[PDB]
């Protein structure tokens, strides 16, 4: 194990890892889990919206990978989404989120099937791609917020939203609440 | 509960307060303490209606939201000549210049 | 306890003394050796402040005295746009 | 930086209560002392929010950045929830000076490009342009606390 001493250290390590020819997603996840969340080191990216969660870009990663921080209010949650064939890592900096994994749709409209459902405790880091299925992440807490650290490689502006009742798609293009600590309306 | 008033006559206007539950006579008592005329030589109006000495100010129309510190209500005042009373006379304040177009 | 404030157009405004000391310049006038001797009349002539703004100024006086120690909620002091410019000049002069 | 939140990680539930006529902007001061804004509160609304002991808050007009009071001071630091009862932060108007209240009003009506087209003594042009700002107030507040 290589234990990141700071958030900046974890970012320097990730840039090296994604510069190599082969990315080993087991080692990326392990090293992101290893960094012990320290709010003094990421508080500038923690910006909250009352109504939805916020996307706060941190590092665009030399075009090979994206690094974002998402901020979840009480009761805030994602839609059922895909990952446009890119790896995706999710690490908890503060709070908890419930990941509910869905299988893809059979062609005629019917309510999609929950494969699994788990809670992500603090400092835990998860991995997802379209090979494992589609998920939806929510902050279950009625009283506390959630802050998560996302890595997506390759970076993507596009993906698809899924109606749980039918399974039919609507594809979205994702906003950014902030970029590098600065509000972008 | 306090009401806030401007007692007005000619070019004289008094800024004072009173309780909604205090009476019109009691108000003449303090007008006496300022312009030194007894309440029997005083007439108090709300717009055009003379006010009963024994009616409480809340009962004449001066209340919490009608007579506020930043927007006091107006009480007209008329003195007695020495036989009977003068007509209620209040000169309005000056008027501001018409709004600069730079302020819409 | 009451003092008389006179406007440029000759309107007399009698307000409580401790109300008028809301004004920094009035407080400078009347708290030191400029206090009215009893042989004098408690009048201050403001020969460049018209009555429609001077009356507004004493409305602020009562407002400030009433809500300075309020502890849970205070209203907003309303200013019409027509008097805003003239009121701002009187406030700069009166230092309040 | 003296006006900073301490990284306590000891949570503290708080009630923000806007009893002003303005749209209130809660402003948190991070651990480096820089301000970061939070969702706006409409007039009359209260919300129970998540915070921590030792964190510094202040509150402004969301549109004009006019300063607001909170329990009749300008800075708010929660203690620890004794017995799990919430901490209350009561947001009010301050009693502005007449001058600062008119400057608020005419900034509300004329665009800054046109302040100096107003026939007022130029002493008040610079005053108009001295728009309320929160790090100018931080400047004052830190140097108010140095002088105990
Ligand atoms: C461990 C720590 O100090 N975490 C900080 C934290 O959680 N803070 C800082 C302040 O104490 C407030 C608290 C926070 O961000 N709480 C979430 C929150 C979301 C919305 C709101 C508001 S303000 C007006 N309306 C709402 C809904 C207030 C707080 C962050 C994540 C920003 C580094
Ligand atoms: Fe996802």
């Amino acid at each position: 194990v290589l234990k990141p001493r700071t958030l900046a250290d974890l970012i320097r390590i990730l840039h090296q890892l994604f510069a190599g020819d082969e990315v080993n997603v087991e080692e990326v996840q392990a090293i992101m889990e290893a960094y012990e969340s320290d709010p003094t080191e990421w508080a500038m990216y923690a910006k909250f919206d009352q109504y939805r969660y916020t996307r706060n870009l941190v590092d665009q990663g030399n075009g090979k990978f994206n690094l974002m921080i998402l901020c979840w209010g009480e009761g805030h949650g994602s839609s059922i989404h895909d990952h446009t064939n890119s790896h995706c890592f999710l690490k908890m900096l503060q709070g908890n989120l419930k990941e509910t994994l869905f299988a893809w749709p059979d062609k005629k409209s019917n309510e999609m099937v929950k494969k699994s459902e788990r809670v992500l405790r603090e400092n835990q880091c998860a991995y997802i791609n379209d090979s494992i299925g589609l998920h939806r992440v929510e902050n279950i807490s009625h009283t506390e917020p959630a802050v998560s650290l996302h890595l997506y490689s390759p970076p993507f502006d596009t993906c698809h939203a899924f109606d749980q009742r039918t399974g039919h798609k609507n594809k979205v293009t994702m906003t950014f609440h902030s970029k590098f600590g600065i509000r972008t309306p | 509960m306090d009401v806030f008033l401007m007692i007005r006559r000619h070019k004289t206007t008094i800024f004072t307060d009173a309780k909604e539950s205090s009476t019109v006579f009691e108000l003449k008592r303090i007008v006496e303490g300022i312009l030194k005329r007894p309440p029997d030589e005083q007439r108090l109006y709300k717009d055009d209606q003379l006010l009963d000495d024994g009616k409480t100010l809340g009962e004449c129309g001066f209340t919490s939201q009608t007579a506020r510190p930043q927007a006091p209500a107006t009480v007209g005042l008329a003195f007695r000549a020495d036989d009977t009373f003068e007509a209620l006379c209040i000169e309005p304040f000056s008027s501001p210049p018409e709004l600069p177009d730079v302020m819409k | 306890m009451y003092v008389k404030l006179i406007s440029s157009d000759g309107h007399e405004f009698i307000v409580k003394r401790e109300h008028a000391l809301t004004s920094g310049t009035i407080k400078a006038m009347l708290s030191g050796p400029g206090q009215f001797a009893e042989n004098e009349t408690n009048e201050v002539n403001f020969r460049e402040i018209p009555s429609h703004v001077l009356s507004k100024v004493c409305m602020y006086f009562t407002y400030k005295v009433r809500y300075t120690n309020s502890s849970t909620e205070i209203p907003e002091f309303p200013i019409a746009p027509e008097i805003a410019l003239e009121l701002l000049m009187a406030a700069n002069f009166l230092d309040c | 930086p003296v006006l900073r939140s301490v990284n306590s990680r000891e949570p503290s539930q708080v009630i923000f209560c806007n009893r002003s006529p303005r749209v209130v902007l809660p402003v948190w001061l991070n651990f480096d002392g820089e301000p970061q804004p939070y969702p706006t509160l409409p007039p009359g609304t209260g919300r129970r929010i998540h915070s921590y002991r030792g964190h510094l808050w202040l509150f402004r007009d969301a549109g004009t950045h006019d300063g607001l009071l909170v329990n009749q001071t300008e800075l708010f630091v929660p203690s620890l929830n004794v017995d799990g009862q919430p901490i209350f932060a009561n947001i009010t108007l301050p009693v502005y000076t007449l001058k600062e209240r008119c400057l608020q009003v005419v900034r509300s009506l004329v665009k800054p490009e046109n302040y100096r087209r107003l026939d007022i003594v130029r002493s008040l042009y610079e005053d108009l342009e001295d728009h309320p700002n929160v790090q100018k107030d931080l400047e004052r507040l830190t140097q108010e606390r140095i002088a105990h």
